[PDB]
């Protein structure tokens, strides 16, 4: 249904754009809280069976700390996604000279496709999600408490300070889907302001392993 | 047991035919088509299942369903190829072709079914109770007929001291013979008579009878079986 | 040295701590003892008795090691004794003795009988002495019986005892102060001095109140209006306890005035003075009250249970209305009038509508009961005072049995639909189903008597194995959590050093002393909040009133003043907006370590403070007295940004609690504290507070599981709870029992009720099955033959283009009629149904759909034309049709099997929303709960919240939201089933156990093995302080 | 110096304080303060804490593996 | 050093394959048929008879053909060769009661897929009567 | 627990048995020597299946005894730790219930022994009964114990149960 599409496809590049901003990216005012009438308006046309496509749906993002730090939102515009397409991705990023480039799988992925995210170097980092996951923004549900991520300096005055080690403090898996939405990796840790009852906040540090 | 496949299940042919009856023989491993078992019988006939199993023939809902269960034996059309289809899956199969005709055949004739009939003559009323068997699970398959409850005592008999010493009983005697032979065994061989008052033994029917009654395990501790303790306490 | 298992007997005498061995027990029990000059010659007697007499010792340790046995006594030289040796003396009276992984210490009593004695406030014990010292002294400094806290003969005389009815004379009033340990020596004045002296029961019970202790509290029978009623202070009925200076002025005592709960004269008492005082409150009460009892006496018999023949036909016209009720649904049933529920079907209607009348007879006909039953009536007593019984008891006695469910259900059809043979086939009335409509009293039928033991009968099974299951649990959490201990940077650790908490429980505040109060800056709208907490210092009558002269003329001659006292306000404001937040819900009731209140209190009561007169206390001290009070109170100390963090977090509600309680207005307006009164209140906060941080070296794991435990064995849409939710929650087994999730709409269809149907039906997921009426397999030779006659009028006109007809057609047929009435309850339509099964197959068929005004819906489906030009085409029929009636998803979402919309009456799923005016309120949204889990999907969809819509399911949400949204709906999931049954138990132990079970990044289950110190400081000893001293010889 | 644990002393610290040290009364050990005719060692060792004259010296060890020296008389004790 | 709980144990053991009291009652027999006929030697050793009866008695399956069946069965799966025997001769009645036994099996086994695997265990033994 | 092990095996061979076919003897003796013995390291050696192969023997200078590292498949019964296995009540005592788990006997404790359950000496034959009388322990009685610890003494392997953990009992 061309109808579901346009939602189904809004909804991925809000969230998409709301990924960028909690991750610490520039992102326009705009861009965030964009309605769905100004979806169709600024494509101009229905997507399905249409001039917009995926493809043009990609958007660039600078690093506010430092612009040099751009990211990459590619989509790749078919039922399955093979190895021959992730090679062109990232060739085509390396003419960008970028170091960070997000991919909107489809709810199937080629096996042997999920390999290319193993045994790429290690200046590569292609973070995969699939359509349904970006469907609903993790973050904003009640369940999910406020995630910031601490940089290196903080970290390290953290365990000074506490005195701790870094197997001592909880373990969170890589893969979780908090720590996909923020593209964090093995050694980053995570503090978490939830709204405790007893002390109404508690600030709580996880380690990603 | 007279089991019925699930509609679950999902195949090119499976689906097609969807729920056939496969029954279990007691020495045969495999689930075996009960349609099949009738041809071993000597109804060679398909009119003839279908008069065994289906006793109203105006009631369409109940031939429908065992329309499947042709299909699987359709191709077993001779009663010896039936003979011979049971005895390919029995538990020690024949290694020449008449062998297994007749391991089937002493399977169905005395194995299955032995309270109906357990003469070579008995193939008629052996085949109405297996036919009401299916009948019955027709029923219960379409609803027409509660499912049996488990806990209904009606389907439950008590076991007092007569029965339960009845079983222990064969245990000794089916042992007292086989010491009886293997003593005459040696003496037969050697071709002089044996006295028979050597050959009974006392001790198997005395302590037998008095050692799970004392004990509380029944049967035999020698046989390698799990035992039944609770019995036979002390009052 | 464990001793042999004896019985367990009751003694009132003896205190709670102390405990009654035999002397044989005691005599085989030995405590080696080291001997001291001090007590020299008392071993040198006590050995020289032998082990044929009682005090005597075992054997005697020499310094070498060598044990020489008493029994024999060879030379009267061995028998003396050197300074420094151990000697296993008898156990004799003032000996520490430790039995029930916490254990109570007791002081072991000898008494002439065999059996144990317990001062309980029955089953074999088997008591440990502990041989060390040191151990000896660590078990009597904490792991005693005060430490570590009322018989219902008690409760309910306490009620009576307490009574305005009644009056002890002086020789009465005698004999109870006689058994009163905590007595000052002085008879306290008669209450009616003449014409003759009277002392009323609460006099008495005052002196057993220690101290000053002050609380408000409520009789089990107090009605509602007479609070609002101008009678409130003075109670007709007695209903409401107040207590002053601790003196009970007013109220009938009870379980919820003096037994243990939130609020309670026992808990208190507690916090207020310690446990060693508590104790003795314990004793006095039992003491007293026992004595007393020989005087009031409590008895029970026949004329309790027999009540006037008023009652007893009203029970019985409502047990016939309801038996006539039930024949007259019955009858609707048998004529097809009754119409079932869209959300059941009509057998289980049926069986909805007979319960509800059998339950509501019973509980209607219970509740008569209870008004029947006479003060002086011994069963209102027991249930009156909630000592033991409970309504429900008396009513299966007095009034009616009720119903006798089995398995959740009416009596089965064990016989052929017939639950017994007598009852004729087919039946549904109340006597054939198992409805006991004869109290015990009475006497039941034979037929009711069977069924009677058929529901006890699932009682003892279920209870059975209810303890099995839930003993299981208590050693699985405890082994989980054996290890987890407070360390001394107030953070919770376990063996391998790993954090689970920061701070323990998040606030690093102890259990036990914190007390439940309402802080009042969250619930008020904007417009009382202003004018309770805003102080107003523009009126000058009201501050000459509140303040004295001197005080008024203070306040308003400098402007320095009265810019703090609006500052304090704007915190108030500040901290009125955080709290939102912290509380969606909206909920006044919270934990904190210390109450305020009732500080207050006590501080007026210290100091003599009257309303009346103004208040000398200056405003201005408030806000500053707090504003110093905040930063003596340290929860992380440090001056890192990271640790004053930290703290404002950890005392975060303490704070906002403590300005909103002491500020300007309120210690001017309506608390009237005297200067001197918030010097104390000020100090005595502090002390408190200090007091509730958690102490390092408490194994708060092992605490939780114990409390966590505890309310596990009292636990036993159909949501599964109790212990078999409880056990799969530990147990993170992927497929649970009834795995439904809530669906939480928003926007206008959140509303309105037809609106929410479409979200319903396309979250539900619906097969061709449950659509489809008939089908079959019809042969027509050529296209236009169409054999079916009823059909041949409509298939002509769309068959007339030509639609794959390029080509020969099979003649072959897949005609399928589609049920009327199941259409319209999904609002499904012929083209989309045939959409789905040409898109969802593909082109291998082709499907042909009829008018939708049609009555019946012909749909009608043959192989596709290039297919056409082994199963061919008959066989391959017969496997396409049961494929889509079986595996096709016409609408909805897999795993979805129904779908249970109502308007939740309960306030926690109706959405809470601040109005403008600022008070809350609770709006009326549809929730949609569904059984299964689709969380992933069930989101990702239109006109669904994304926020408020959560599972039940751990699994889910790990797989979904990730470890840390487990970890709340894991909160949840436990509090559920904790609170289901009313119980209640402290978040930090449910928020400690969730934190260890994901303390690794992923579900951990709790550790199965369930087999099941003191090390974190080590003490030195110092030269330099031993320097001084002199040897005792 | 530079202690960061808590002032006050735990009651698992008083329990083994006053265990240990009555212990040690038993064991023929000197008292500093004076003797009013207290035979039992507890009560001994109990008026030590509470006029501050205890020699044992409290080393809690922190989780990190370092350990601060807590005097008895230095902790903040309650009566 | 070693647990059978944590699977740590020996590493010489690791080559060997376990077997099950039934299957050893056979090569017990077997051992038992030669020297009794075939060779002219001593009695079997006391311990010999001792783990003879213990076999017997605890022995769950009749035939070789019910021990290859559970052993062709149990190995399809990923079930570790310590767990193979301890689970066919502990015999568990249900999957809770094999978990709580074997603390190994519940790392890498469901409460559902591991009731239908006791289950089968649970149709192959054969009673006395 | 039962495995199957190829072990290594010195066989100490006498020069009078030099005779024809003098690997019959080897083979004969390797039945005697580690068959019904008890291993400390491997536990009982039960049965032997099979010999795996003979190596080449090396006489030992001085003593003249002809040395045949053999090879062979035997099955042992080694009580890992911490091992759940049913056992065979063989006698009881005030002091705890005595097992027997095959050809090794394992002892367990009364503390080991649930609180519940109380020894009867005046019930014949004496059995470990609670109070409740729901289970009870009698002799030659099939029940499910733990191994704590096991030792090694005397050229033999003596285990130590218990029944604190749950499931272990009658069941």
């Amino acid at each position: 249904d061309d109808e579901e599409e346009t939602y189904r496809l809004w909804k991925i590049r809000k969230t998409i754009m709301q990924l960028c901003h909690d991750r610490g990216y520039l992102v326009t005012q705009d861009e965030l809280d964009q309605t769905l009438e100004e979806f169709k308006a600024q494509f101009g046309d229905k997507p399905s069976e249409g001039r917009p496509r995926r493809t043009d749906l990609t958007v660039l993002v600078a690093h506010n700390d430092d612009p040099t730090d751009q990211m990459f939102v590619f989509f790749p515009e078919e039922p399955k996604v093979g190895i021959k397409t992730i090679k062109v991705y990232c060739q085509r990023m390396q003419e960008e000279n970028i170091t960070r480039a997000l991919i909107v799988v489809q709810q199937g992925m080629t096996p042997s496709a999920k390999q290319s995210l193993v045994d790429m170097a290690p200046k590569y980092i292609l973070e995969q999600f699939l359509q349904q996951e970006l469907l609903i923004n993790i973050t904003e549900h009640e369940l999910v408490p406020e995630h910031v991520v601490m940089t290196k300096e903080e970290v390290t005055e953290l365990l000074a300070r506490y005195k701790l080690r870094e197997n001592q403090l909880p373990r969170i898996q890589a893969g979780d889907p908090v720590a996909r939405y923020f593209g964090i990796k093995r050694g980053q840790v995570v503090k978490i302001i939830r709204p405790s009852e007893t002390a109404g906040r508690y600030i709580t540090y996880r380690l990603v392993q | 047991w007279v089991s019925m496949l699930a509609r679950g299940g999902q195949g090119a042919k499976k689906s097609a035919i969807g729920q056939r009856i496969v029954a279990t023989l007691p020495y045969i491993k495999q689930e075996v088509p009960i349609i099949i078992v009738f041809r071993a019988l000597g109804f060679v006939s398909d009119r003839d299942i279908l008069e065994h199993i289906i006793y109203d023939f105006e009631d369409p809902e109940m031939m429908e369903m065992v329309k499947p269960s042709l299909d699987e034996a359709f191709v077993i059309q001779e009663q010896n190829v039936a003979l011979n289809f049971i005895g390919s899956r029995g538990a020690k199969p024949g290694v020449t072709k008449e062998k297994r005709i007749k391991y089937a055949k002493e399977v169905l004739q005395k194995e299955m079914l032995p309270h109906v009939g357990v003469s070579d003559f008995c193939e008629t009323k052996k085949a109405y109770f297996l036919g009401y068997m299916v009948h019955r699970l027709l029923l219960a398959a379409l609803g027409r007929r509660e499912l049996d409850d488990r806990d209904h005592y009606g389907n439950k008999r008590l076991d007092l001291a007569g029965p339960l010493l009845a079983f222990l009983f064969r245990g000794m005697f089916k042992n007292l013979l086989k010491e009886v032979r293997i003593y005459a065994q040696k003496f037969i061989d050697r071709g002089k008579d044996f006295n028979l008052e050597l050959a009974i033994k006392t001790r198997i029917i005395s302590d037998g009878l008095k050692y799970s009654l004392a004990t509380g395990n029944w049967g035999d501790q020698k046989k390698a079986h799990q035992a039944r303790a609770g019995v036979s306490q002390v009052l | 040295d464990f001793s042999a298992r004896t019985v367990i007997t009751p003694d009132p005498n003896l205190s709670i701590d102390q405990v009654g061995v035999p002397r044989s027990i005691a005599a085989n029990m030995t405590f080696a003892e080291i001997v001291t000059p001090f007590n020299i010659d008392r071993l040198q007697e006590l050995v020289r008795r032998g082990n044929s007499q009682y005090p005597g010792a075992k054997y005697i340790i020499r310094d070498n090691g060598d044990r020489i046995d008493l029994r024999f006594h060879p030379k009267p030289s061995d028998l003396h004794l050197q300074t420094g040796y151990k000697v296993e003396r008898h156990m004799c009276d003032g000996d520490i003795v430790i039995f029930n992984m916490s254990m109570m210490g007791h002081r072991v009593r000898i008494l002439p009988w065999s059996t144990f004695r317990l001062n309980l406030s029955g089953d074999e014990m088997n008591l440990h002495l502990p041989q060390s010292l040191e151990t000896r002294a660590e078990i009597q400094e904490l792991a005693m019986v005060p430490r570590m806290i009322i018989v219902q003969d008690t409760l309910t005389a306490v009620r009576k005892f307490t009574k305005r009815d009644v009056f002890l004379e002086r020789g009465e009033v005698m004999n109870l102060l006689m058994f009163l340990s905590t007595w000052d020596g002085k008879v306290p004045q008669p209450a009616i001095l003449k014409p003759r002296p009277l002392w009323t029961g609460k006099q008495i019970f005052s002196l057993i109140i220690p101290g000053h202790i002050n609380c408000i509290r409520t009789h089990s029978t107090h009605p509602d209006d007479e609070d609002s009623g101008p009678y409130k202070h003075i109670s007709p009925g007695d209903t409401k306890v107040v207590v002053e200076n601790g003196e009970l002025i007013m109220g009938i005592l009870c379980k919820k005035s003096l037994g243990t709960s939130a609020g309670s004269l026992v808990h208190i008492s507690y916090l207020e003075m310690g446990h060693d005082i508590t104790r003795l409150f314990y004793s006095n009460i039992q003491t007293v009250i026992n004595n007393w009892l020989l005087i009031e006496g409590h008895t029970i018999g026949i004329g309790d249970s027999i009540a006037d023949s008023k009652t007893y036909q009203d029970i019985q016209n409502t047990i016939k209305k309801a038996k006539q009720d039930v024949i007259e649904v019955i009858e609707k049933a048998h004529n097809n009038e009754l119409e079932p529920t869209p959300g059941n079907t009509l057998r289980q209607t049926f069986e909805n509508q007979v319960n509800r009348i059998l339950n509501d007879a019973r509980d209607k006909t219970g509740s008569s009961a209870q008004k029947s039953l006479s003060e002086y009536n011994n069963f209102k007593s027991m249930v009156v005072s909630g000592a033991k019984g409970s309504k429900i008891n008396i009513s299966q006695v007095i009034a009616v049995v009720g119903q006798q469910n089995v398995e959740g259900k009416r009596i089965p059809f064990g016989f052929k639909h017939r639950t017994l043979p007598h009852f004729i086939k087919d039946d549904y009335g109340p006597e054939s189903r198992g409805f006991v409509e004869n109290s015990y009293l009475a006497g039941l039928t034979p037929t009711e008597f069977f069924f009677h033991a058929m529901g006890g009968r699932e009682g003892l099974i279920d209870t059975a194995v209810k303890t099995a299951e839930t003993g299981y649990i208590q050693r699985r959490l405890i082994k989980s959590m054996e290890s987890v201990m407070v360390k001394y940077d107030a953070t919770v650790r376990n063996s391998i050093n790993q954090v689970v908490q920061l701070r323990y429980g998040e606030d690093g505040l102890a259990g036990e002393s914190v007390e439940f109060q309402n802080l009042a800056t969250l619930k008020p709208s904007n417009k009382a909040f202003e004018k309770k907490f805003r102080f107003d210092y523009t009126n000058e009558r009201a501050l000459r009133r509140t303040l004295q002269e001197d005080l008024v003329k203070d306040v308003l001659s400098n402007a320095h003043i009265q810019n703090e006292l609006e500052r304090e306000f704007e915190r108030m404001r500040e901290d009125r907006e955080v709290l939102r937040v912290i509380f969606p819900t909206g909920d006044s009731k919270v934990v904190l370590p210390c109450n305020l209140l009732r500080m207050i209190w006590n501080a007026q009561k210290i100091f003599h403070i009257n309303p009346r007169l103004p208040s000398d206390l200056h405003p201005i001290k408030v806000v500053e007295g707090v504003k110093e009070l905040s930063k003596k109170l340290v929860i992380v100390n440090g001056d890192d940004p990271l640790s004053r963090q930290a703290q404002e977090n950890a005392t975060l509600l303490f704070n906002i609690h403590l300005r909103s309680t002491l500020c300007s207005r309120r210690m001017a307006e309506e608390f009237r504290l005297s200067g001197e009164a918030f010097d104390w209140l000020l100090g005595e906060i502090e002390s408190k507070f200090n007091q509730a941080i958690a102490h390092p070296g408490e194994m708060v794991g092992a605490l939780a599981a114990q409390s966590l435990g505890e309310p596990a064995t009292q636990m036993t849409k159909n949501v599964t709870l109790g212990v078999p939710r409880l056990k799969e929650l530990i147990n993170i087994s992927k497929k649970p029992k009834t795995p439904s999730l809530t669906v939480f709409l928003l926007g206008q269809s959140a509303r309105d009720a037809e609106r929410a149907k479409d979200i319903l039906c396309r979250l539900e997921h619906t097969t061709l099955r449950k659509v489809t009426a008939n089908t079959a397999i019809y042969y027509d030779p050529n296209p236009q033959s169409t054999v079916v006659a009823e059909d041949q009028e409509w298939v002509n006109v769309y068959y007339e283009m030509p639609d794959f007809d390029v080509a020969r057609i099979s003649p072959w047929l897949l005609r399928v009629e589609l049920d009327r009435k199941h259409m319209t309850d999904r609002k499904l339509t012929m083209e989309q149904i045939a959409e789905k099964i040409n898109a969802g197959f593909g082109d291998d068929l082709n499907c042909i759909f009829n008018d939708d005004n049609a009555e019946k819906l012909v749909l009608r489906i043959r192989i596709m034309n290039s297919d056409e030009n082994k199963m061919d085409d008959d066989v391959f029929l017969r496997c396409i049709e049961s494929n889509m009636l079986t595996d096709m998803t016409l609408q909805g979402i897999e795993q979805i099997s129904k779908v249970y919309m109502h308007l939740p009456q309960t306030d926690n799923k109706k959405k809470i929303i601040i109005t403008e005016d600022g008070e809350f309120k609770a709006l009326q949204e549809w929730i949609l709960e569904t059984d299964g889990v689709s969380l992933m999907r069930v989101l990702s969809e239109k006109d669904v919240d994304p926020v408020r819509t959560t599972s039940n399911d751990i699994v889910e949400i790990f797989t979904v939201l990730g470890i840390e949204a487990v970890r709340k709906a894991l909160e949840r999931e436990l509090y559920h089933v904790i609170s289901f049954d009313g119980s209640y138990v402290n978040y930090r132990h449910l928020a400690l156990l969730c934190d260890t079970m994901t303390c690794r990044g992923h579900l951990m289950a709790i550790t199965r093995h369930g087999v099941n110190g003191t090390g974190c400081f080590d003490l030195l000893l110092d030269a330099e302080k031993c320097k001084y001293g002199m040897e005792i010889p | 110096q530079k202690r960061i644990t808590t002032p006050y002393m735990t009651k698992y610290e008083r329990a083994r304080v006053l265990g240990t040290r009555a212990l040690q009364i038993a064991m023929c050990a000197p008292v500093m303060v004076e003797l009013e005719g207290e035979t039992d060692p507890l009560l001994i060792a109990m008026k030590e804490l509470k006029a501050r004259k205890i020699p044992i010296i409290i080393r809690r060890y922190l989780p990190d593996g370092s350990y601060e020296d807590w005097g008895v008389d230095e902790l903040i004790i309650s009566d | 050093e070693e647990d059978a709980s944590q699977l740590i144990f020996p590493k010489e053991f690791e080559t060997a394959e376990t077997l099950l009291n039934s299957e050893v009652h056979m090569l017990l027999e077997h051992r038992k048929q030669q020297n009794e006929s075939a060779e002219d030697e001593q009695e079997l050793s006391e311990v010999f008879m001792k783990t003879l009866n213990y076999t017997a008695r605890f022995s769950r399956f009749k035939n070789r053909e019910t021990i290859a069946s559970v052993r062709s069965l149990l190995l399809q799966k990923k079930l570790h060769k310590f767990e193979l025997a301890c689970l066919a001769n502990l015999c568990p009645e249900t999957a809770e009661e094999s978990k709580a036994l074997i603390p190994s099996l519940e790392g890498r086994f469901e409460d559902e897929e591991l009731q239908q695997i006791l289950d089968d265990i649970q149709t192959k033994r054969s009673f006395q009567y | 627990m039962f495995y199957h092990i190829s072990l290594e095996h010195e066989i100490l061979l006498h020069p009078r048995y030099f005779g024809p076919n003098l690997l019959n003897t080897v083979k004969q003796k390797l039945f005697t020597e580690v068959e019904g013995t008890c291993t400390g390291k491997y536990g009982f050696v039960i049965a032997v299946t099979t010999i795996d192969n003979i190596g080449a023997g090396v006489i030992q200078p001085g003593r003249g005894f002809v040395l045949y590292p053999v090879k062979y498949k035997a099955i042992v019964f080694r009580p890992f730790k911490g091992e759940v296995v049913d056992a065979v009540v063989t006698q009881v005592n005030k002091v705890g219930l005595f097992t027997e788990i095959g050809p090794m006997s394992c002892f367990i404790s009364r503390h080991s022994i649930p609180s519940e359950m109380e020894f009867d000496p005046n019930s014949n034959p004496p059995c470990y009964k609670t109070m409740d009388e729901d289970i009870v322990i009698q002799q030659d009685d099939e029940i499910r114990l733990k191994i704590v610890g096991t030792r090694v003494d005397k050229n033999d392997i003596f285990a130590i149960g218990s029944l604190m953990d749950d499931y272990l009992g009658l069941v």
